[PDB]
């Protein structure tokens, strides 16, 4: 899969590929975080 | 923030007596006898959960 | 690997020897200065930790009336086995004399 | 005089006072300062217990971190027997059957689609919206399902809050339980606290009557000192001095600071060992009596190697 | 005098987030302006430390020497690779893409936050 990016206000993941304009494509909001998705990170309980 | 598993200066474990507290004190107790009928003897436990500010349910407003 | 270093005082003087225990604390090397000074033949038994970033004690016995120094420390050691097991045996034997009262009350 | 064992044999008793689950208290009469503080210090830092210290996260999307999540996993009992397990040699990631334990925190939160009208309580709007130590599914490996039945192998208080969610946040995160002494970290220690003090006499240096007992009678805890009637007048004795809590308020009175001694009785301990859990209270005192004999045997052992002769 | 067990339960632990507003071009201008954040295939520096779109990951942890971001200029295809040159470890916490005030922006402008623990050490004053 891409990328998915979440936007600050309606909360739409709205995919980026590095080519386009940045702006939700439901609300046309500026500002757009990022997902987290599975990968392994290891912490330790100390 | 969220309530400490163990109390910090004697490690009793008083991460389980959170929600057992508000449910004495909407029961109409003190919370002199909220934390007499917990099990909290001494007053490095009673410190944890009197003076605790469960600063989670204001957090838990800015979500997703 | 080692857990036990005896220094001798001047090469020949085998009556102070500074026991340098390693991987300790105030926990045996306080029980112990109890133990030694319990002896008869030890004119002085203290302890020290080295620094609390090291984790090692000393240990300085010495005796009058020429004994070497480890014969205070073995005896040292088997009359606190001999406490603790008869602090074991005697903490054993009294739970179960409170276990079974709380049985054989009302039960 | 030196240490005659056969009068340490003599005059030490242990008075076991209260033990119901997770507590203890009893007496010890005749040892002394150096050997019981070893043993309120081997309970404290070196009988070992089980304890999480690996945390391997995929989507921690809840608002508690993912350092400080591992963290709160950190200082959970685990109701595993230590004896049954062994210390890690450093450097393995993986560990054996013998070394580890595992677990997983998988929670999801989602909302509560029925029932769910003019309300905006939690329990009614979400469903797995505070993560409990309940949501740990104990994972075993090797053969570790056939040393420990179903059950054994658990969190010790299933109460124990350690996130709270709201919907489209997850925890999926595994756990590494390892070996360890109370001192390495303070998660592993098996005592909320173990301590002792010695018991307080107090005695009437002269006959104290009327409302100067009574008076008497509030300076001390309640239940040290007891205001009978003997012919119309009320005097006062003294019944169970172990209630006191040593707080010298009779000292502030000036008539009756010059007629009671308040002192303690020397070698009289009164412990008491407060279990967190992981292992039953007496059996955590047996445990720490039998690590000072560790102690010794294995400096018996290092003098039996140095010196063949 | 703090105690230690007492540190280690918890005693006034913190954490700092250093923010970092990423911007290619008011500090990487060469040519053309044509910036944007983007891995090339078959680049070894960036294999399962930065993802798929040139940024980090979140949740990722960093140290001393990881890649950073990577950004490809688009008229070349000529990817580069910028290193995180801070001393102390930190956890990627979350990463804003923001756009510019007309919402017309290239994908070119960032800002990662990052979880520093900070917990009590020896120096600490209170
Ligand atoms: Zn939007
Ligand atoms: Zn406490």
């Amino acid at each position: 899969q891409p990328m998915i990016y979440i936007c600050g206000e309606c909360h739409t993941e709205n995919e980026i590929k590095s080519r386009d304009p940045i702006r939700c494509r439901e609300c046309g909001y500026r500002i757009m975080y990022k997902k987290r998705t599975k990968r392994l990170v290891v912490f330790d309980a100390r | 923030m969220i309530i400490p598993v163990r109390c910090f200066t004697c490690g009793k474990i008083v991460g389980n007596k959170w929600e057992a507290y508000l449910g004495l004190l909407q029961a109409e107790y003190t919370e002199g006898d909220a934390l007499d009928a917990l099990g909290l003897k001494r007053y490095c436990c009673r410190r944890m959960l009197l003076a605790h500010v469960d600063l989670i349910e204001k957090l838990l407003n800015y979500a997703p | 690997k080692t857990a036990l270093e005896m220094v001798q005082a001047a090469g020949t003087d085998r009556h102070c020897v500074t026991f340098v225990l390693h991987e300790e604390d105030h926990t045996l090397g306080n029980s112990l200065r109890y133990m030694i000074m319990k002896n008869p033949e030890v004119e002085f038994c203290g302890y020290t930790t080295t620094h609390p970033s090291e984790s090692k004690i000393n240990l300085r016995i010495q005796t009058r009336g020429t004994l070497p120094a480890v014969e205070p420390f073995q005896r040292g050691l088997n009359e606190l086995m001999n406490v603790c097991q008869h602090v074991l045996d005697k903490f054993e034997a009294s739970i179960k004399d409170y276990k079974d009262q709380k049985a054989s009350r009302n039960e | 005089d030196a240490w005659d064992q056969d009068r340490f044999e003599k005059n030490f008793r242990v008075d076991v006072v209260h033990m119901d689950e997770n507590s203890l208290e009893f007496d010890m009469v005749g040892i002394d300062a150096a050997i019981a503080n070893a043993f309120r210090r081997i309970l404290l830092a070196e009988v070992p217990t089980m304890a999480v210290e690996k945390v391997l996260v995929y989507n921690n999307t809840s608002i508690v971190q993912d350092e400080i999540l591992a963290h709160r996993l950190g200082l959970i009992p685990i109701h595993a027997d230590p004896r049954l397990f062994e210390y890690r040699n450093q450097g393995d990631e993986e560990g054996t059957e013998i070394d580890t334990l595992q677990f997983r925190l998988q929670v999801r939160c989602t909302r509560n689609p029925h029932a769910a009208k003019d309300s905006s309580d939690p329990n009614e709007l979400y469903v797995n919206h505070k993560v409990y130590t309940r949501h740990m599914t104990w994972i075993p490996l090797g053969n570790q399902a056939d040393l420990f039945p179903e059950g054994t192998i658990r969190p010790v208080h299933d109460d124990i809050l350690i996130a709270q969610l709201r919907p489209g946040q997850e925890i999926d995160l595994l756990m590494h339980c390892v070996k360890g002494i109370g001192k390495d970290h303070a998660k592993f220690s098996p005592v909320a606290t173990a301590s002792y003090r010695l018991l307080p006499d107090i005695t009437l240096l002269e006959p104290v009557e009327g409302e100067a007992a009574e008076e008497l009678s509030r300076c001390f805890s309640p239940g040290v000192i007891e205001v009978q009637e003997v012919q119309g007048k009320k005097v006062a004795r003294v019944a169970n001095p172990r209630l006191d809590t040593f707080s010298r308020e009779i000292f502030r009175n000036e008539k009756l600071k010059k007629v009671v001694r308040l002192a303690r009785v020397r070698d009289h301990y009164i412990f008491s060992v407060e279990s967190t859990g992981v292992l039953p209270p007496d059996v955590l005192v047996s445990e720490a009596i039998k690590v000072l004999m560790g102690k010794c045997r294995r400096f018996l052992d290092e003098l039996d190697a140095v010196q063949m002769d | 005098i703090v105690n230690k067990a007492s540190w280690e339960r918890g005693f006034a632990h913190g954490s700092v987030y250093k923010s970092e507003f990423i911007d290619l071009s008011e500090k990487i201008k060469q040519g053309d302006s044509s910036l944007v954040f983007g891995i090339k295939p078959g680049d070894p520096r960036v294999l399962q430390k930065l993802d798929d779109d040139g940024l980090p990951f979140i949740g990722a942890k960093l140290q001393y020497g990881d890649p950073y971001y990577s950004y490809l200029n688009l008229n070349t295809g000529e990817s580069f690779v910028m290193y995180y040159k801070s001393k102390e470890n930190c956890v990627v916490d979350n990463i804003k893409v923001c756009s510019n005030d007309t919402g017309s922006g290239k994908f070119k402008c960032v800002c990662i936050t990052m979880r520093v623990p900070r917990n009590p050490t020896i120096g600490d004053k209170f």
